[PDB]
């Protein structure tokens, strides 16, 4: 029984239970937290192409016998990389031993492996980093701004006799180079100094990397924080400025992290079949636009458009030359003192990426090297982004959301730096009509004193005018006060309202899991719908608009009842009658008239419906064709009689 | 070096010290000096707060030859590494092998420096509220978020202790003369005339009202703005004079570099 | 290579797939393709009788209204060109090659910026109207003579830059007015609004047969690596014939002199109109001469040209 001081990890026992977990692992995660071998046939794959790496998901959490390990290996990743590191290599070469194979031995002992674990479960930054959570294992979701160029750090050194010339290679141990004082050769036995050279030797690379760090949960009053980070050999140049990075590694003591492994890219069944039972229903449409905000009011078109710029849509892109995201960049404008605000908070409340207002490309001359600088938009390359007082804002800054409006990036021309960049995500803008607050007797360009050009490439426009009166701000003030009934709101329950933390979770799930195509199929109602305002901007806001329509309601193929929405969206956000009456007049007399000029009487409203609207074009209102069909009950020319047969008056 | 725990005091209150001084509010004029090494409660605003960081207090080393490990203890903001072995058994030896560092066996502290301010009201006459050193160290350091008004109880060397955040006969006295709201409407800013509907209001204004919280991410304001329109001070000056912290009327910091 | 190449040049259709396959993505504008087309190749600059170099370059510059396809060539030019540096325009002494100080003797360095990182390629300005005085100044300063200076703490230093100004504006209001001129419209001075060989004017309203087209276009883009975009031959031989259409250079004749004198008569008597026109059309001859491979240029080439100035 051998055990280390200060550590509670036994060699032998751990190499023993570490080769039964890896020579026996059948998705057992699946089980209790088809295939066969989950560990053999990766490691069985990666030994032709050279790749020495080996990526362990920490699956040691769910096994039977591993227990023990996933618990001694937070504490001591040291110890346990540099033994996992042995146990390997011989698990490899006992696969050589069973099988007939060519030299590959000649290769493989001199060779090494790692090991890079990164399955981890989250944790609050560097703010819940105390010292007791030192040499531990953490992970840091964030983004990174600086890239120092890699600096070599020299592993091994070349020291020669410059009188007789005989060559001696040393190596590290701890950050101390020794340097031989004396020759010891036959040939040069005489006392002499030696010399270093170094354009000769190996050097491990060395990086620090800035990163900007954002949890998935922030404490109140905490800012955002820059952490040094550093990366060394095999994993230089492959983690720079401007990506959302999952990373992990130690953290170590002014402190630091030293990187173990990158990630560059990126439920349980009852609550899958929860979402499932829940996404059949036909109410889930406005269900969801209720659930949203249950504390304000309505407000159907604008909820409905918060809810799919949150679904976001379908971001495609080429091979190499093009990129296209589902997007929406929303503005609203109207009468103000009402929820806006709320909304600007809720949203900023809701996505893990955002700021309540571009970034800027720098020279760092320490490291002499073009770093980013930044937050607002820049650092919500994911999520939306929120700016209130849009016609207060500026006209110089209205030139760089010129540029991310569709384009999705930032042209820097200046003293140092000629850099385009990416910059995607989608803002929220609220604005005020001028000092107007919205007028009748002026259109809608000009009360709002935005310019047409940047206005025409916005996606969505939102009218939230008030135009107060009876019947409405009656029920607006009786909501505000029915919580003002009873001192707490425990009786919030009993209504149609999804909890937040399913809602999350289903928009989670839909956001990663439907990739929806947009057939040609609804390629007739488009084309119309188009006309109807031109009699290619509002064209890509209704595609990206439909493809979140299709994003909603579990949907891989788009349908032709949703783009009619999506256009009545459109057509809603920016906003009894004599030829109502002959309308229903004229449609009284030609339903008398195909109602009595057939010999069977007894037909009913759906078969009506298809046989009366087949022979022309589209669809006509079916309720006024119900409010005339009253009109001919109180009229006594036709009798309901139930809904599957409608007869007239003998 | 076995300390599995961290020991800290609080003062007692002033309710403790009438019934059978100590504990006094202390402004940072009101320091005088010689009250340097005294337990002191003071109070003020926090502007500038620090990110934890691990401070040492004992340095663990290591050695192969040996095996005895040695622990040396600090007390400056610096220190020099020990590479002379000091152990038991490299004194009777001609040897004196290398000796290495452990960041696990050394202990270490969740250090924190803070910038009290002094209070508003408590500044004397055209001089300008100063400020002050507050070391934390322990679990005191995520007691402090800024932008708030704390009572600090600490040693001064300030190595702080315990902290926390915000008369009968004087309220009671006050409530049975009758009237108690027309009382307090006529009795603040006496020497105007009239207009007991306005500064009524500003009674209102000040008292401010009730914080809102829906508890699902949205948070309205529990509070009053009133405009004072009118043809050609005092009661502005009389509401910041009885009010407290009232007020007549971002950056990057590079050389700790972080967001003042 | 060569195979590819000389089965390129000796057909007869090679120029119209190329005015439909420089920008397979934009749906109609032939004219702004063929000036993106003749505007990657120049012609005919060398040296002067006397001694001095003169412009050889084609300046092309895009107007119109607000959301367009006209950005679209702007990211594909810099997509596929290699000498070919983007700015935004509206966020940029930087655009004409600024100046830096290094300690060692606290002495100037001069980068190039927009203005001169690109040698014998595309420099292009998105959102030209939105930029400063200086900087146009600059750009002014650079395109009188193909050349730019810097003066900075007693030296003054000039060089060579040779560069073609892919301009992106747009109006004052936004909505293009046929109301009335150029010059009311761009809001820029007479002088930064010369030495541009051509313009290109884009309006918009509502024609159902084409615009159906265009909107079945984007919707059959927006899927995964359509068919519809394809051009009738790919970019692969398209770099090498640019390369050997460059390395070409060809001469007028004497029927295209006197073809061409009357051509400036005739773009005259549209009348501002002076030497800078037709030394643009002059650069578009040979340009046009090296993109169908001819070397002595008959004025049947020169009269699509003509053409094309009448378009505008």
């Amino acid at each position: 029984l051998r055990i280390i001081w200060g550590t509670n990890v036994s060699i032998q026992e751990c190499t023993t239970n570490f080769r039964n977990f890896l020579m026996s692992f059948k998705y057992k995660f699946r089980k209790i937290l088809d295939e066969e071998l989950y560990y053999i046939k990766q490691l069985n794959e990666m030994r032709e192409l050279g790749t020495s790496n080996l990526n362990l998901d920490a699956n040691l959490l769910a096994y039977k016998q591993t227990e023990d390990l996933y618990h001694q290996l937070l504490n001591y990743p040291q110890e346990v990389i540099s033994i996992m590191d042995q146990t390997i290599k011989d698990c490899m070469v006992s696969l050589i031993v069973d099988n007939n194979l060519d030299y590959d031995l000649d290769e493989i002992e001199t060779k090494f492996y790692k090991v890079r674990p990164y399955n981890v479960g989250s944790c609050k930054g560097m703010r819940e980093l105390n010292p007791n959570d030192i040499d531990k294992l953490i992970n840091l979701k964030g983004l990174v701004l600086r890239s120092t160029p890699v600096i070599p750090d020299m592993k091994v050194a070349f020291f020669k006799c410059n009188v007789c010339d005989h060559t001696m290679a040393v190596e590290i141990d701890r950050g101390v180079i020794q340097e031989p004082a004396r020759c010891e050769r036959i040939d040069c036995n005489e006392p002499n100094s030696m010399s270093l050279i170094h354009n000769r030797c190996s050097f491990a690379d060395k990086q620090v990397i800035k990163l900007q760090e954002t949890p998935d949960f922030v404490p109140d009053g905490q800012t955002p924080h820059s952490i040094s980070l550093c990366v060394y050999d095999e994993l230089v140049d492959s983690c720079r400025a401007g990506d959302r990075i999952e990373v992990t590694g130690t953290f170590r003591s002014k402190t630091y992290v030293d990187v173990v492994h990158v990630k560059k890219v990126s439920i349980t069944d009852q609550d899958l079949a929860k979402i499932r039972e829940v996404a059949a229903r036909e109410d889930l449409y406005s269900l969801l636009a209720r659930s949203i905000a249950p504390s304000i009011y309505e407000l159907e078109d604008v909820k409905k458009g918060i809810l799919l710029q949150l679904f976001g849509g379908t971001n495609k892109t080429f091979t190499k030359g093009g990129r296209y995201r589902g997007d929406i960049n929303i503005l609203l404008c109207g009468d103000p003192s009402t929820s806006k605000s709320q909304i600007l908070q809720y949203v900023h409340k809701i996505t893990p990426r955002g700021v309540y207002t571009t970034a800027y490309i720098t020279r760092d001359v320490d490291t002499k090297q073009l770093v980013l600088e930044s937050g607002a938009l820049v650092l919500s390359d994911g999520g939306v982004c929120c700016i209130d007082e849009f016609d207060k804002m500026s006209d110089s800054t209205r030139s760089v959301l010129h540029e991310v409006m569709e384009q999705q990036t930032i042209s820097i021309a200046k003293a140092g730096i000629i850099t385009t960049l990416n910059a995607r995500s989608s803002i929220l803008a609220s604005a005020n009509p001028i000092g107007s607050r919205y007028n009748p007797n002026l259109p809608v360009t000009e009360n709002i004193d935005l310019p047409p050009p940047l206005l025409s490439r916005f996606d969505l426009v939102y009218l939230v005018l008030d135009k107060v009166d009876e019947k409405n701000d009656r029920e607006l003030a009786k909501h505000l006060t029915n919580l003002y009934l009873e001192d707490k709101p425990e009786h919030i329950s009993q209504d149609d309202v999804l909890p937040v933390e399913f809602l999350t979770m289903y928009i989670s799930y839909a956001k990663e899991h439907i990739h929806p195509i947009i057939t040609e199929a609804a390629k007739t109602e488009l084309v119309r719908a188009y006309v109807g305002m031109r009699k290619t901007r509002q064209l890509e806001s209704m595609i990206r608009l439909a493809e979140a329509h299709a994003k909603m309601k579990l949907k891989n193929v788009v349908e032709l009842e949703d783009v009619q929405e999506a256009v009545r969206l459109i057509r809603s956000a920016i906003k009894k009658s004599v030829i109502q009456r002959k309308l229903q007049e004229d449609l009284s007399r030609e339903i008398m008239n195909v109602l009595k000029d057939q010999a069977s009487d007894s037909m009913s409203f759906n078969e009506l419906i298809k046989q009366i609207n087949e022979h022309s074009q589209d669809r006509v209102e079916s309720s006024d064709i119900q409010e005339a069909l009253s009109r001919l009950q109180q009229e006594d020319k036709v009798i309901v009689l139930g809904e599957g047969v409608r007869r007239s008056v003998r | 070096l076995t300390r599995r725990y961290f020991l800290y005091f609080k003062p007692l209150s002033q309710n403790c010290a009438r019934r059978y001084i100590s504990s006094k509010p202390l402004s940072v004029r009101q320091i005088k000096g010689d009250f340097l090494g005294q337990l002191i409660t003071v109070r003020g605003i926090i502007t500038r707060v620090s990110d934890v960081k691990p401070a040492v207090e004992v340095i663990a080393y290591t050695c192969d030859q040996c095996g005895y490990e040695v622990f040396q203890e600090v007390n400056s903001r610096t220190f020099t590494p020990l590479s002379e072995c000091t152990s038991e058994e490299c004194s009777q030896n001609q040897t004196k092998g290398q000796l290495f560092m452990s960041t696990r066996a050394s202990k270490f502290s969740a250090f924190q420096e803070c910038k009290i301010q002094e209070l508003s009201q408590q500044v004397p006459v055209g001089h300008i509220p100063r400020s002050l050193n507050i070391h934390v160290n322990g679990t005191l350091v995520r007691s402090l978020s800024p932008g708030d008004i704390v009572d600090v109880t600490g040693i001064f060397l300030l190595e702080a202790q315990f902290v926390r955040q915000h008369v009968e006969e004087r309220v009671m006295e006050l409530i049975t003369s009758g009237d108690v709201y027309n009382r307090l409407a006529k009795s603040i800013a006496p020497e105007i005339y009239g207009n007991l509907d306005v500064k009524k209001a500003l009674l209102l204004l000040l008292v401010g009202g009730v914080d809102k919280r829906v508890g699902d991410g949205m948070k309205i304001r529990g509070d009053i703005n009133v405009c004072l329109m009118g043809d050609p001070s005092q009661l502005l000056k009389a509401i910041c004079k009885i009010s407290p912290r009232g007020v007549y009327t971002v950056m990057k910091d590079p050389v700790t570099d972080e967001m003042i | 290579e060569i195979n590819e190449l000389k089965e390129m040049v000796k057909d007869e259709h090679i120029y119209d797939k190329l005015v439909r396959s420089i920008a397979p993505a934009v749906f109609g504008h032939e004219a702004v393709k063929k000036g993106i087309l003749l505007q990657m190749l120049g012609g005919v600059h060398k040296s002067t009788v006397e001694g001095i170099k003169l412009r050889g370059d084609i300046n092309i510059c895009v107007v119109g209204d607000p959301s367009t396809s006209k950005s679209q060539f702007l990211k594909y030019v810099v997509g596929f060109a290699p000498r070919s540096v983007y700015t935004s325009g509206k966020a940029s002494a930087g655009l004409t090659a600024a100046v830096v100080r290094d300690e060692e003797g606290g002495d100037y360095t001069i980068e190039a910026g927009a203005l001169m990182l690109a040698d014998n390629g595309i420099c292009c300005i998105d959102e030209f109207d939105k930029m400063d005085i200086s900087d146009q100044v600059a750009i002014h300063e650079a395109m009188e003579q193909q050349t730019i200076s810097i003066a900075k703490a007693g030296i003054h230093a000039t060089l060579n830059a040779r560069t073609s100004i892919l301009a992106a504006a747009n109006p004052v209001g936004g909505r293009y007015n046929r109301k009335l001129s150029l010059r009311g419209n761009l809001n820029m001075t007479a002088p930064i609004m010369s030495r541009f060989d051509l313009f290109f004017v884009i309006l918009d309203d509502c024609n159902e047969k084409i615009d159906t087209e265009l909107a079945s276009h984007i919707v059959d883009l927006h899927m995964k690596r359509d068919e519809a975009i394809e051009p009738p031959f790919s970019a692969e031989q398209l770099r090498r014939y640019i390369k050997y259409a460059r390395t070409f250079k060809p001469i007028l004749t004497k029927e295209a002199r006197s073809y061409l004198v009357e051509k400036y008569k005739e773009l005259r008597k549209d009348d501002r109109i002076t030497v800078r026109q037709l030394e643009s059309m002059i650069r578009l001859s040979e340009a046009i001469a090296r993109a169908n491979c001819v070397d002595e240029i008959t004025p049947s080439f020169i009269a699509e040209a003509y053409d094309l100035l009448r378009q505008s």
